[PDB]
RNA sequence: AAUCCCCCGUGCCCAUAGCGGCGUGGAACCACCCGUUCCCAUUCCGAACACGGAAGUGAAACGCGCCAGCGCCGAUGGUACUGGGCGGGCGACCGCCUGGGAGAGUAGGUCGGUGCGGGGGA
RNA sequence: CACCUCGAUGUCGGCUCGUCGCAUCCUGGGGCUGAAGAAGGUCCCAAGGGUUGGGCUGUUCGCCCAUUAAAGCGGCACGCG
RNA sequence: GCGGUCGCCUCCUAAAAGGUAACGGAGGCGCCCAAAGGUCCCCUCAGGCGGGACGGAAAUCCGCCGGAGAGCGCAAGGGUA
RNA sequence: GCGCUGACUGGGGCCUGUAGAGCACUGAUAGGGCUAGGGGGCCCACCAGCCUACCAAACCCUGUCAAACUCCGAAGGGUCCCAGGUGGAGCCUGGGAGUGAGGGCGCGAGCGAUAACGUCCGCGUCCGAGCGCGGGAACAACCGAGACCGCCAGCUAAGGCC
């Protein structure tokens, strides 16, 4: 069984992100936590982090997620870092993940 | 058992040019050293008919060294069908792989006078160690059966080591 | 005589004769062989004239190879007609045959009974031809 | 390290290419020699038409 | 089938072209006049 | 004869090589499937044909398993 | 921050990173797991997707190792072919010079490498 | 095939007159024979000469009658208006 | 002349850019689809083995194996999970 | 009119799928092996059923073939860049044309019969228009060689030197 609906889902929205141009804010989720990346293509490179395992925050993964969403905004915002486009990967644009992109506000967005 | 070669060396020189001076171009490696020769072609001849990729040549060669070689390709021209191009293998202390002959030995094989010879390799591949090196292999069973076969690890195999893969295969039966 | 069943096209062009035997070419089922000294088109009744002269003076035992297969159609007008109107027409079958193939080749009897029949059979070839026995070389594989 | 090259077989019969280069080096009449700066360029057509001229190397 | 579908004043008559005999209905469908903006269009003629 | 047929010649392939200075709208390959895919600054349209979306020069990148691709990389 | 080890992200190279066998890892990460109230769900199924949780397990998965049976990669010689230049045969075709030079096969090689960013260690 | 000839190279057969080739029909000379003799078969040498008259059909060709040492095959713009 | 052909697409011929002829080798078009169109979200085939009432080579189902040999309205090619 | 951009050549990048080879796909294919089912030959006619001296799928070895097969793949060719290259080179605008019946040869194919002084394309060349000169006995195109004029001078090319 040669790749999975996870791979496959995978690369199908991601591919679709990484044509438009624009910074990738990657978002990786656990069952416990839940991470966030923004990262360049083509330099290979990571500009900034924002994870929850990282600010030993909890209670209610919906309600922390918006939190390290709005903590990547801050941190970005004041990089210059505005306009970017949102990965969302094998995740339905949903609970934990659509909140940590409605945390994204206070910072250049559109989603 | 024994057989002698004699050699040169080779760096320049079209292989063309050997060819017409009698001499018949042809490499020596392993997995240490590479290195260009050329043997006698009238001489070589003689050798390998003998010979033949089953037994061992020693291969003299300015250097005064005496290299154990297993020839491991002989490319001939098809137009002549004579060869144009040996390469000689270099034996160390490392198991390595060979064909053997395979000594057709027995009888008619059961339900005798008569029956099937069936002659299937003269040869089988083996892994072996470079210090053994069976001159040949006795195949025998008894024998033997009518519409049988001896697969490859009923064979004999002696002290060498062991089979090349292909551990069901023809090599005996009566029809 | 000795034609491919089933083909996915009739009638093919003609290519050329450069060649030297793509191989081959070094004997691999019999005690002895017939070798190709030239290029030719071997037709398939050609090739049933070289079996048959040697299963006969095989008594019938005997154990061709033939080795060789008519798979290239040959085509030819009705004759008495011009050029131009369709191709050929096929009347037959050929072998492509360049110098170094084996031909036939047999095993199972006599020196001097195998290649007074592999002689023989040679006088059916419309090129010239070579007896060859098998030594080590031969076992290129 | 100059080059004298000098046509010595006729062109009649060879391929436009070659004609071209036998200009390119400056060459119009049989017997003509030209000595002209070795480089590679130059010697490109040199020896496209080294069948037809014949070098020799001068100071 | 060539068809030719209008708007609903002024006429207009941006053609296009339903094949058969289903959709066999009024074969209507939202587009774009050249004069005010998107409105309804219907089929005819 | 049955035969005797045949189409009109489609002139496909690639119309700007590698390191040949192109503008936007020029057209870099003509083709038939996806055998190149549309790389930096460079789209394809519905006959899968890539062309420069911006000016800048031509390169060409061999991603193996990912297939080939042809890039605008800029210098506009 | 330096160097390093392990782990989670994400790239790149695009099989030497792959299949398969065996062995390992749960403190931490991850997964499975525990539930289906709530958002949200499955043309039926909380399998998936999704949420709320965390007792338990590294069985599955994944990570890391080892093994060359398969897969993959693969010279060096030597040929085939061939720019260009010359010969030869009634031909079908063949040979020489000078430059380029495979394919198969042989010796071998390989069960990964690395970029940025995190979390934890030394 | 379409190369000279369409500001013309008259086309079958017969007659006439030939001439040449030999892959020889007869005659001369041979070898082999499953050649007793006589008579044949088959192959070799040999082109000097010879190689009939009729019925039928425009016919060439062929069938047929009567013979014969034999009733030769071809080329010469299917020789020759 | 008779016959066949006459425009368009695919493949080869075509000599590794493009192009390239013949009464060269073989096929196809003169439509079709209001969803077979746009977008968003999910999903991944064909086969092979084993298993399972009526189920048979093949209806639907479960298991493992299966990188594409399936599918993409119709020819061929290129393309594509 | 512009004027170093030209053919050709050196270096560099990118494009390609032929020659050759290969058998991984599409097919073709020799021998052997092992086995779907049938030819069978038959026991039954209830399971059945044994054997393969004809097949013959797949599968495995050993062997091969292919314009419309390719896991492979040269040499070459195309194109852009930077250089050399001043040439009856190149480019731009315009006036005048003629040609739109080609032919031989070499090489690469198709058609044909691995026939034609055959035919149809491709890349080259010459004749065409060099029926001017030398060689090939004589001979448009094979070899040599591009004839401005004169010389009772010289060196050579092919080919030759009784
Ligand atoms: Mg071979
Ligand atoms: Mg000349
Ligand atoms: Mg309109
Ligand atoms: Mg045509
Ligand atoms: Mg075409
Ligand atoms: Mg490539
Ligand atoms: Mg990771
Ligand atoms: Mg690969
Ligand atoms: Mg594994
Ligand atoms: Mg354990
Ligand atoms: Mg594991
Ligand atoms: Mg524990
Ligand atoms: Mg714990
Ligand atoms: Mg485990
Ligand atoms: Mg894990
Ligand atoms: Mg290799
Ligand atoms: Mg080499
Ligand atoms: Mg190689
Ligand atoms: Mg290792
Ligand atoms: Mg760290
Ligand atoms: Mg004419
Ligand atoms: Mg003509
Ligand atoms: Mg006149
Ligand atoms: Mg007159
Ligand atoms: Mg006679
Ligand atoms: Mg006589
Ligand atoms: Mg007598
Ligand atoms: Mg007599
Ligand atoms: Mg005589
Ligand atoms: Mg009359
Ligand atoms: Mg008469
Ligand atoms: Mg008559
Ligand atoms: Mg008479
Ligand atoms: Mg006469
Ligand atoms: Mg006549
Ligand atoms: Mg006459
Ligand atoms: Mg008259
Ligand atoms: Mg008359
Ligand atoms: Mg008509
Ligand atoms: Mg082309
Ligand atoms: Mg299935
Ligand atoms: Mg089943
Ligand atoms: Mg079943
Ligand atoms: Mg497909
Ligand atoms: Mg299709
Ligand atoms: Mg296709
Ligand atoms: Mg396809
Ligand atoms: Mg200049
Ligand atoms: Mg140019
Ligand atoms: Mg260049
Ligand atoms: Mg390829
Ligand atoms: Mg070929
Ligand atoms: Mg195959
Ligand atoms: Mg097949
Ligand atoms: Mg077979
Ligand atoms: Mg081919
Ligand atoms: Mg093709
Ligand atoms: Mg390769
Ligand atoms: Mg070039
Ligand atoms: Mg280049
Ligand atoms: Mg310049
Ligand atoms: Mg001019
Ligand atoms: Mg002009
Ligand atoms: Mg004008
Ligand atoms: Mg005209
Ligand atoms: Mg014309
Ligand atoms: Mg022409
Ligand atoms: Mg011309
Ligand atoms: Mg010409
Ligand atoms: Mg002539
Ligand atoms: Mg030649
Ligand atoms: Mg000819
Ligand atoms: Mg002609
Ligand atoms: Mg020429
Ligand atoms: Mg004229
Ligand atoms: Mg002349
Ligand atoms: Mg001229
Ligand atoms: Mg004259
Ligand atoms: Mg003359
Ligand atoms: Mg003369
Ligand atoms: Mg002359
Ligand atoms: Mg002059
Ligand atoms: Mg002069
Ligand atoms: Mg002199
Ligand atoms: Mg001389
Ligand atoms: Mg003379």
């Amino acid at each position: 069984a040669r790749l999975t609906a996870y791979e496959r889902r995978k690369f199908r929205v991601r591919n679709r992100i990484k044509r438009t141009g624009r910074l990738r804010l990657s978002v990786f989720r656990s069952l416990k936590h839940i991470y966030a990346q923004i990262i360049d293509d083509e330099k290979g490179v990571t500009l900034v982090s924002a994870s929850s395992l990282a600010l030993k925050l909890k209670g209610n993964k919906t309600e922390v997620a918006r939190q390290v969403g709005r903590a990547l905004a801050e941190k970005a915002l004041a990089l210059g870092i505005k306009q970017v486009a949102f990965d969302r990967g094998p995740y339905k644009y949903h609970g934990r993940v659509k909140a940590l992109a409605e945390g994204a506000r206070e910072g250049g967005l559109e989603f | 058992m024994e057989y002698r070669l004699k050699a040169y060396y080779r760096e320049g020189e079209k292989p063309s040019a050997l060819r017409r001076a009698g001499k018949l171009p042809g490499v020596m490696y392993n997995r240490h050293l590479n290195r260009k020769v050329y043997v006698d072609l009238v001489e070589f001849d003689k050798v390998f008919r003998q010979a033949s990729i089953h037994h061992v040549i020693v291969l003299e060669l300015p250097d005064g060294q005496s290299l154990p070689t297993l020839v491991r390709q002989v490319n001939l021209d098809k137009r002549r069908r004579r060869p144009e191009h040996v390469d000689f293998f270099v034996l160390s202390d490392e198991p390595v792989e060979m064909y053997v002959p395979l000594r057709f030995v027995g009888t008619p094989a059961g339900v005798r006078a008569g029956g099937v010879l069936q002659e299937i390799h003269r040869d089988i591949l083996v892994k072996v160690s470079p210090r053994n090196i069976p001159e040949f292999i006795e195949v025998d069973v008894s024998g033997l059966e009518i519409g049988d076969s001896l697969h490859a690890s009923d064979l004999k195999l002696p002290p060498g080591v062991e089979l090349a893969v292909s551990p069901e295969e023809t090599i005996a039966a009566v029809v | 005589m000795l034609m491919p069943r089933r083909m996915k096209y009739r009638k093919q062009q003609r290519g050329r004769l450069k060649g030297a035997t793509k191989g081959g070419d070094y004997v691999a089922f019999g005690d002895y062989g017939l070798v190709a000294l030239e290029p030719a088109w071997i037709t398939a009744q050609q090739i049933e004239a070289a079996r048959v002269a040697m299963v006969r003076h095989f008594r019938r035992g005997g154990k061709i190879f033939i080795r060789i297969f008519p798979d290239k159609p040959y085509t030819k007008k009705p004759l008495e007609v011009r050029m131009g109107k369709g191709k050929g027409n096929v009347e037959g079958y050929v072998a492509v045959v360049k110098p170094g193939r084996v031909m036939f080749e047999v095993a199972g009897v006599t020196e001097e009974q195998a290649m007074e029949a592999l002689r023989i059979a040679g006088h059916k070839l419309p090129i010239k031809t070579k007896i060859v026995r098998r030594d080590a070389y031969d076992e290129a594989q | 390290p100059r080059l004298k090259v000098k046509l010595v077989k006729s062109p009649i019969g060879y391929p436009k290419d070659q004609k071209a280069a036998l200009k390119a080096l400056g060459l119009r009449r049989l017997q003509q020699e030209r000595v002209l700066e070795d480089t590679p360029a130059i010697r490109g057509n040199v020896e496209k038409v080294a069948h037809l001229v014949r070098v020799e190397v001068v100071e | 089938l060539l068809l030719e579908c209008t708007e609903c004043k002024r006429r207009n008559y941006a053609t296009e072209k339903n094949k058969r005999n289903t959709p066999n209905k009024l074969e209507l469908r939202k587009y774009c006049p050249w004069c005010r903006k998107h409105t309804v269009h219907r089929e005819v003629k | 004869t049955r035969n005797g047929r045949d189409s009109q010649a489609k002139r496909l392939g690639v119309k700007r090589y590698e390191g040949q200075v192109v503008r936007a709208g020029n057209i870099l390959v003509r083709q038939r499937g996806t055998r190149f895919k549309p790389g930096k600054n460079v789209g394809m349209g519905r006959d899968f044909t890539l062309f420069a979306l911006v000016d800048g020069v031509v390169e060409f990148q061999d991603r193996g398993r990912l297939g080939r691709y042809v890039h605008v990389r800029p210098l506009a």
